[PDB]
């Protein structure tokens, strides 16, 4: 992540595939996954700010479920699933992923019947530093399954 | 001297029975069953217990 | 008397003085999804009487040689209002049908029609190694027609009708839920059809629960001087709506 | 039980009941019996209707697929496979899809015979075959060769077989994504509707594997596997018409344009 | 009984609680439910975890190792053997090593074929075979030949199967000199630590050794015995990351180096 | 643990017993029995109900 | 502690680390009308989730020169999904709002800002024989700026910022319920806003309820190799919202 000069960037982006997409694939839980056909339950992202504590800035975290592609512009992302990250203090921030679908069980496999939906992050406001800060900064990102979950 | 449980079974739509045969309890099937999870000793091996509501620090 | 009836919902009223008494669904009379029989955790949007309203589609004219006309649902009402808007706004809904078919005439006047909601009408191509067209099997509120002899083309339904559109016979298909117009008997006819599936909510593009067929049985017949323009006219309105999975619309 | 209706006595009628007349716009069916029509002696009728349950209907192991494999090949190419696809027979597609959907438990039988081919070897005499019958949900390792450590089978059930035994038998639970299976699926796999149309984008049910388990011989053996299937426990919804045109595809429902039945001389002719 | 936890529904909220945030470097995960995110309906989860359980997850007989043997041969060496060695095949040494210490019984399945090796005699009209299995513990005396005193078997188990028959089966008890069987051993054999390193320190489980009991025919016949391992009542301890590196040896650890994920494009690309 | 049922007989001229050796449900025989029938809702679904002797219109 | 909060509306959750208390209208928190005071006799629409979410307006760059920028309420929403869809459905509606408004900061810049919503803002024109421009009132959720001198133009808004554009003292703009953000002292502040009318409900297309005013009284102050982009955000969720009069789509 970094600076900006324009607002509403685009910070990443995947669709819901646990069982294959190359995001998750091979995460605890994706390989939990990868020993079963099907699965069912809501998920949980954890982003971890590990930029300098003089370093402040908003992000938007979505989810965006299918009937739609991935959102092109925050606007269109902002109308999914949201939590808008305020790094501040506490330095994690999680995004809970509903259990939406019209199955009781996804495919763990890639499908187009099952399809996951998009999980995007977009730029809120802009990362902000003091003189003499470096803007270039990462964020870590961890995965793990709700109580919820088979 | 058998003992009797039941199967399982499809949740919001029956009783089977076991006889060991041998002397060793090496001989007998499979213990599947249910039991119980505790999930907790992994995902929250922390002395000062966080409150799910609260900040986590402070 | 019983031939009497009035139908209220949301900001529309029905009423007819020539009909049938009123079939529903397999017994079944449309309500909301329960806690026991849930998928989606996100609370649900119940629009009420913004959709639960009645929508008029395109009428038809019958001629004496006609063969037939068919609607898809869910497609059918993708631009009607605010049902339309609330399914191009979400991934899942889910909702019942009033299904009220008018077909007015003189006592002078003779045919007779079979109104029949089948579920799950999966639609053969007349071309055999082929599949059908997305026009072909639907057209929003413009009727599709049936054919009277076997039809052709690469991505054509056989909508020969004696077939019905699917392989089976036409006379069989009083097996679903069905009203008949009879230009004798009675000027219209209703059915009520409750959400059927295999799943309690799915996605109102990729899928048409049920297909509303109007089948000549008995062709339109008249002496000359009668009136010779007698159309067909279907109106329709959805129950309980719901929806989950707000997104970006599509 | 499930017995049939019996029959009342029923003597002269002089009313205003009309039980003869209905409307049959009205999408019912007249209740009407005899004893509204023709005066009637009493019968105690003791039948039955135990074989018209679904249960009775639906439950006899049909042929549903066969193939073959050869104790000799190319490069390890010495294997079956089959997709599961109950739709690839005609008796059995029929009698399932009478029922939009069902939810059922699926019993499988296997019944594994072989033959000689042709050949100019003498000293065939070969030890008894076994079979090894592997199945893969989708997803999984596959098979590419008859020695691939794909069939290690650490976790996918299989079943070995020596023949001479009693063929193989297996339960299968309800497997279904939804709460039954549908045997029809008007709909698209995909958003855009570009995607194939109708029931096979629901098709998604794993694959069967075969191969002998014995090393080759000089001696060339052919193998036949029948699969049968005998669905159990079955419960469904919402019933359907019988097809007339015959089946021409496995993966949809496109058909022949077919008459309703054999004709006749005349609508007043005995002979049809 | 072992059900998912269900969904309790939750209003508009408006407060200083802030279930949203956390730290993560505390080593613990956060227990947010989607009912602290957004509004939800209640919903009656009927769903179970039991194949999730670390006994479904092991209980398969997986195909661990096989060899083969000869009815003909010079000098006895008509036997095969193999000392126990579960590291040799990819799938189960996979799954075991999830958990690094286990406790538990195994079921033991053998499937035994056998095929004909190419010859110019005729007359090969044979009776049926039957096989022996011997179990030789550490120390044990030890076949040389096949005619071997060392196969009275007057306590070593041992089990005598003839060809047609259901195949071989039978239960081991745990065995451990320790209270559990490591998966993985950061250590060595000796205190001058110049013994090997790693965990085949440990593996002093046996050697099977295995034969035919007929005499030689004319005929010449090769052997294959698969061996199949099922671990039952399984407690384990301890579970560990997945290996991402194929394996190399079944003696140790070694790798190589690889990736921990296929790449892509970009980091926003929806083509992965 | 069996349980005790009859057999289909004759009608207008017994006992059995059933024990389950499975710990899944999916493995019980079918459940072939003479259950219970309702056509009504396919022979009659109909909102405001008719007699069967009297007029079906007025 | 108390600078900490966040706020679950429908599908979407706002989380703040740094926050002013939460200003309440006139200390009325929004409900749906009662019978007692009613007007409309249909049954009104209501969307709960569907609408009761929050939505993201076009975010602008602060200068250290800026002047300020404003929003009109029902227009700023009148795209913003299913909001949008039921005013554009309906003759008449009523919402109450939720406005958050964000701009984070480092500890070594300097600056604030008034954050206020004003109900019944009306604006003059810059040409007094004049009315100003619909685009020069609104520009949907394109913030409009306030000039820094007095403007000029026929149909232009008397933008100068010090009348705060209805010939006021901007520094009295206090009455109407507001917050500030103060970048030494918290990155965000939040008002809610009850509807406010001399009637029930309105047509949410002819009259404006609110503006929202984002006014720098303190201009934005850096020394050189700080950040140099700070961007203002701002977020609104309507509540309770109803709507009567379903008709043809404007
Ligand atoms: C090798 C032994 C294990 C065999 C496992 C085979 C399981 C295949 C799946 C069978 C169920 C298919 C149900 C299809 C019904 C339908 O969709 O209409
Ligand atoms: C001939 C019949 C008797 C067969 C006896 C074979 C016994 C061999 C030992 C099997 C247990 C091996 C357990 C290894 C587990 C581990 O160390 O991780």
């Amino acid at each position: 992540v970094q600076s900006n000069s324009t607002n509403g960037s685009q910070v990443f982006g995947f669709p819901l595939i646990p069982g294959a997409s190359s995001v998750l694939n091979r995460t605890l839980l994706g390989e939990i996954l990868n020993y079963y056909t099907h699965w069912s339950g809501s998920i949980k992202l954890t982003f971890m700010f590990c930029g300098s504590a003089m370093a402040t800035g908003k992000f938007l975290l979505a989810y965006s479920p299918p009937g739609a592609g991935a959102p092109t512009t925050r606007k269109e992302a902002m109308l999914g699933t949201h939590v808008i990250w305020d790094v501040g203090l506490q330095s994690s921030c999680v995004l809970c992923i509903p259990w939406i679908s019209q199955t009781h069980y996804r495919y763990v496999v890639m499908d187009e019947y099952t399809a996951g939906g998009y999980i995007t992050c977009w730029y809120q406001t802009n990362i902000v530093v003091p003189a003499d800060t470096q803007s270039d900064c990462k964020i870590l990102c961890f995965v793990s399954a709700c109580n919820d979950f088979s | 001297g058998a003992q009797v449980s039941t199967q399982k079974t499809g949740a919001h739509e029956i009783h089977y029975t076991n006889m060991n045969y041998y002397k060793d309890s090496a001989s007998n099937s499979a213990n599947r069953q249910e039991f119980a999870q505790d999930p907790g000793k992994f995902t929250e091996p922390v002395k000062d217990i966080m409150i799910k509501s609260m900040p986590a620090l402070n | 008397s019983d031939r009497v009836r009035s139908i209220t919902l949301g900001n529309s009223t029905i009423t007819t003085q020539e009909c049938a008494n009123v079939v529903v669904g397999y017994g079944t009379w449309p309500t909301y999804l329960r806690d026991e029989e849930a998928t989606a955790e996100d609370q649900p949007t119940q629009p009420d009487v913004a959709t639960c309203r009645f929508y008029t589609l395109e009428s038809v004219m019958w001629q004496q040689s006609s063969p037939g006309w068919w609607w898809k649902f869910p497609d059918a009402l993708s631009n009607m209002g605010l049902f339309g808007q609330n399914m191009q706004y979400h991934y899942l809904g889910r909702a019942g049908y009033t299904l009220h078919v008018q077909c007015n005439a003189s006592k002078f006047h003779q045919g007779c029609l079979l109104v029949v909601c089948v579920p799950e009408a999966e639609m053969g191509c007349a071309t055999i190694a082929n599949k059908p067209d997305q026009k072909s099997l639907s057209n929003g509120e413009t009727a599709n027609v049936f054919d009277s002899q076997n039809t052709s083309g690469q991505t054509a339904v056989q909508a020969n009708v004696i077939n019905a559109g699917m392989g089976i016979g036409v006379g069989n298909l009083t097996i679903f839920p069905h009203q008949w117009i009879n230009l004798r008997t009675n000027n219209s006819a209703t059915i009520v059809m409750p959400y059927v599936n295999s799943v309690p909510m799915d996605n109102m593009f990729r899928h048409n629960n049920f297909t509303l067929m109007i089948i000549p049985f008995a062709p339109l017949s008249y002496s000359t001087g009668a009136t010779t323009y007698v159309p067909i006219t279907v109106t329709v309105a959805p129950m309980c709506a719901e929806y989950n999975g707000l997104r970006l619309a599509g | 039980i499930a017995r049939v209706a019996d029959t009342i006595s029923s003597g002269p009628v002089n009313s205003e009941s009309i039980p003869a007349l209905t409307a049959a716009e009205t999408g019912h069916t007249s209740q009407v019996v005899p004893a509204d029509t023709m005066q009637t002696r009493h019968v105690k009728n003791y039948h039955s209707r135990s074989e018209s349950t679904v249960e009775n209907f639906l439950c006899r192991s049909a042929c549903v697929y066969y193939t073959t494999y050869k104790n000799h090949g190319t490069d390890g190419d010495n294997f079956a496979q089959w997709v599961i696809n109950t739709r690839q027979v005609a008796q059995l597609r029929r009698k399932l899809e009478m029922f939009t959907y069902a939810r059922f438990d699926l019993e499988l039988t296997f019944v594994i015979t072989s033959s000689q081919e042709q050949s100019t070897i003498k000293g065939q005499d070969s030890p008894v075959l076994t079979h090894q019958i592997m199945y893969v949900p989708p997803g999984g390792p596959v098979p590419t060769k008859i020695n691939s450590y794909s069939w290690q089978t650490s976790t996918n059930p299989s079943v070995f077989w020596t023949e001479g035994s009693a063929p193989p038998r297996i339960s299968i639970p309800f497997i279904s994504i939804g709460n039954a299976y549908s045997m029809f699926y008007d709909g698209w796999a995909r958003f855009d509707k570009q995607g194939t149309y109708g029931i096979n984008t629901l098709n998604n049910m794993g694959t069967l594997y075969m191969r002998h388990v014995n090393d080759g011989s000089p001696g060339p053996i052919v193998s036949t596997v029948r699969i049968y299937f005998k669905p159990k426990h079955v419960k469904t919804w919402v019933p359907r018409p019988p097809r007339l045109c015959q089946y021409q595809k496995a993966g949809n429902v496109n058909f022949e344009p077919s008459g309703v039945t054999e004709g006749r001389t005349e609508i007043t002719a005995m002979q049809t």
